[PDB]
């Protein structure tokens, strides 16, 4: 649905964060936290094979 | 499929190949691009 209409994976991570009652006026900003929480989990995950 | 030979393949008379689902997947995916809840509801109303 989201796909269609062109959600980043950044935003899509927004939305199931705003299913926990937190939306990007109670985190901190958004865009650099999802951004790089996922991107240093990932780059952690690579390195750890 | 009903005789399945080796990953991916299964036999009728010629080696065919195991299929899903992903296929219409990508065709609805592909088909319904537009995304409006106004304009786009209503295209594919009458697409419907």
């Amino acid at each position: 649905w989201s796909a269609a209409a062109g959600v980043p994976f950044s935003l899509s991570v927004q939305y199931r964060i705003n299913g926990l009652g937190v939306t990007m006026n109670v985190l901190s900003e958004n865009q650099k936290m999802i951004a790089s929480a996922f991107n240093n989990a990932l780059g952690a995950i690579q390195d750890g094979f | 499929c009903d005789l399945r030979m080796g990953a991916g393949l299964c036999v009728d008379y010629s080696k065919s190949r195991r299929a899903h689902s992903s296929v219409s997947t990508g065709y609805r995916l592909t088909t319904f691009e537009p995304y409006t809840p106004m304009l786009v509801n209503d295209s594919v109303q009458s697409v419907d």
